[PDB]
């Protein structure tokens, strides 16, 4: 089994963009 | 019964730079006469209706972050993420998006 399905994108530092 | 193939949770990113569930759907492409041009389109799972309608934007650098996640920058504080229930399905949809940019879908980011 997988544990989770869908994967989310990291959260974006503020700098550098 | 539910296709896999082309499942997907769509984020968006929030107020606080963190990203927000939009609900689970299936991703395809098409043509869309006013947005002129090739666009990735998602129904939504829980009641069919269309959750997103973006352009492929020629200039637009899409970001394949992980095996299974496409990410980009729909507008100005304007940020959009299909994360795949199947390699084989963001692979699909990598491979049209590169298409509409001239690109090779070996690259994991489509503008430099």
């Amino acid at each position: 089994s997988l544990p989770f399905t869908f994967k989310v994108p990291a959260p974006p530092p503020s700098l550098p963009p | 019964m539910t296709d896999t193939r082309r499942r997907v949770k769509v984020y968006t990113l929030n107020e606080d730079r963190q990203w927000d569930d939009r609900g689970t759907g299936h991703v395809s492409s098409g043509y869309v006469e006013r947005l002129k041009g090739m666009s990735l389109l998602v129904r939504a799972e829980s009641d069919g209706s269309l959750l997103l309608e973006s352009k492929i934007n020629p200039n637009t650098a899409y970001q394949k972050q992980q095996d299974t996640l496409i990410v980009w920058s729909e507008a100005e504080n304007y940020d959009l993420a299909l994360s795949f229930q199947e390699k084989a399905g963001c692979d699909e949809i990598w491979e049209k998006i590169c298409q509409v940019q001239g690109k090779d879908p070996s690259v994991d980011i489509t503008q430099d």
